[PDB]
């Protein structure tokens, strides 16, 4: 953000004839994720639903995203 | 560099006569000196160091030395709309021009900051309102912060 | 009225006369047909420069800094 | 030709001086897949005699105001034979008077810029210089200076090729009020100094030299 965010720069040659860039920038923010949990109390061999809005976890637009648990 | 009419819009073609010079018809000053580029035989001048004027403005990396070097020229806007039109953009330094009475005229031998100088255009018009000669200006201030 | 040693002075000219041209900030004091000297008993500054506030305003400054004795 | 597509070709240097020389016409000096299709024969002083009232005669001038600089030079196409006959080193491809034909140097010679139109369709009457691969005969100086002109002329009313500069916009376009991880804006340039054919749609490919720009992050 501010100084550091990301700007693409085009040099150009201006209609007063003298090289002049012409550049925008934008910044790419960092998001605070939620964890929650649907219900607050659950029964044996009731379904429990986990969702975690972290916007910054999204790595592709054309793709939907999975993590998987670990076994080793 | 061999005619009166340098670094001005008009033609190398020239007389003098009575009005002033035939072939000037517009050019532009900083102090009401004429804003020409250190070329030519005299241009000798070194100012306080021994450096001239003309390889002074070049280690400033200017290339607007004069008004011929920004490729200046007046476009008709249409094909007989009969309003011309001009650009170019300010440098940061300048070579004064010593003395105009002179073909080349003779440079000074330090370069100027453009800061705080007037800027001013002039036209000379060959036909008035009556067919006569007369020339006109505008005038404009450089600044700094 | 009075100052102090490595103190800064600001000069304020008043001279209607000097605005040669309206579009130009005006300059005193850098020629020999109109030099300006700010000195002190002991040293001097000749031949200094002072500028016009604004294009037509006509009114000139100029600031010196002081430095006092290098034995002490 | 009412049946076929009519090719000719033309003498235009305006400024080539020499006593011999003369703007002139030729007919089928080429055809229309840019073959030989025949010789070069005269037409300059039969022009007044086949009903031509100022309209049958094309004449450029390279540099219009004289400042040293070439603002047009000519090329080949695919219509067209076009031989550099001037191909030492001191010369490049922006002097105008280092190309000519080859089998026709009499008239067609170095200098004296020869110049060929095509006509679209067997029977329109519409002549142009660009190809089917859009590349015209008359192309822009690299070096050519911002304001001034060439003029070319046909019909006793000359127009003016002004070479001129444009000030260039860049502006990324966020979707929505923030640009998150995942997500794709558009970038848009606009810049009228790289659209240098107006019947093309162009890439600022790196790999192509005559790109002379390109945007970096």
């Amino acid at each position: 953000t501010d100084e550091d965010a990301p700007r693409v720069n085009y040099n150009d040659l201006g209609a007063d004839g003298v090289t002049t860039p012409v550049s925008d920038q934008e910044e790419a923010p960092s998001h605070s994720g939620v964890v929650s949990l649907n219900a607050d109390s659950y029964k044996i061999a009731d379904t429990v639903v986990i969702t975690v809005e972290d916007l910054d976890l999204n790595v592709d637009s054309d793709l939907i995203d999975i993590f998987t648990v670990v076994s080793d | 560099n061999s005619k009166a009419t340098d670094d001005a819009v008009g033609s190398a073609t020239t007389q003098s006569l009575s009005f002033g010079e035939l072939g000037r018809l517009l050019d532009v000053t900083f102090d009401d000196v004429i804003w020409s580029t250190p070329d030519g035989a005299n241009n000798t001048a070194t100012g306080n160091d021994s450096d001239t004027c003309s390889t002074e403005l070049s280690n400033a990396g200017i290339t607007d030395t004069g008004l011929g070097a920004t490729g200046f020229t007046l476009v008709e806007t249409g094909a007989a709309t009969g309003v011309f039109v001009g650009d170019f953009q300010i440098p940061s330094f300048w070579c004064r021009v010593s003395d105009t009475t002179t073909t080349p005229y003779t440079y000074a031998g330090d370069e100027e900051t453009t800061t705080g100088l007037d800027i001013e255009v002039n036209y000379v018009d060959f036909r008035d309102a009556s067919g006569e000669i007369v020339e006109v200006g505008d005038s404009a201030g450089v600044r700094a912060n | 009225k009075v100052y102090s040693w490595t103190d800064k002075v600001y000069i304020t000219i008043v001279a209607p006369d000097h605005n040669f041209d309206s579009d130009l900030v005006d300059e005193i004091g850098e020629t020999d047909s109109d030099p300006i000297k700010v000195s002190t008993r002991g040293f001097d500054l000749d031949n200094y420069k002072l500028v016009e506030t604004g294009t037509d305003t006509g009114i000139f400054t100029g600031e010196v800094i002081l430095t006092g004795f290098t034995a002490h | 030709d009412p049946t076929d597509e009519d090719s000719w070709t033309f003498a235009t240097n305006t400024k080539n001086t020499t006593s011999s020389f003369n703007v002139d016409t030729f007919y089928q000096v080429f055809d229309e897949n840019g073959a030989s299709g025949g010789s070069a024969l005269t037409l300059r002083t039969t022009l007044s005699s086949l009903m031509c009232e100022d309209n049958c005669v094309l004449t450029l001038d390279v540099d219009a105001q004289s400042s040293g600089t070439p603002v047009v030079t000519i090329q080949d196409n695919g219509d067209s034979i076009l031989t550099q006959l001037n191909a030492s080193s001191n010369t490049n491809a922006n002097n105008a008077s280092a190309f000519g034909i080859s089998t026709e140097t009499a008239k067609l010679g170095t200098g004296s810029i020869p110049v060929t139109i095509t006509e679209q369709g067997p029977n329109s009457g519409v002549f142009g210089t660009y190809d089917e691969s859009d590349k015209s005969v008359l192309k822009i100086t690299d070096n050519a200076k911002r304001g001034t002109s060439a003029s070319l002329d046909y019909n006793e009313t000359p127009q003016t090729i002004l070479v001129g500069f444009s000030f260039a916009s860049i502006d990324i376009q966020p979707v929505t009020d923030e640009w998150t991880s995942g997500q794709e804006i558009p970038v848009v340039i606009v810049d009228a100094d790289q659209n240098k054919n107006s019947r093309a749609d162009e890439d600022l490919d790196l790999n192509n030299p005559d790109v002379t720009l390109i945007p970096a992050l």
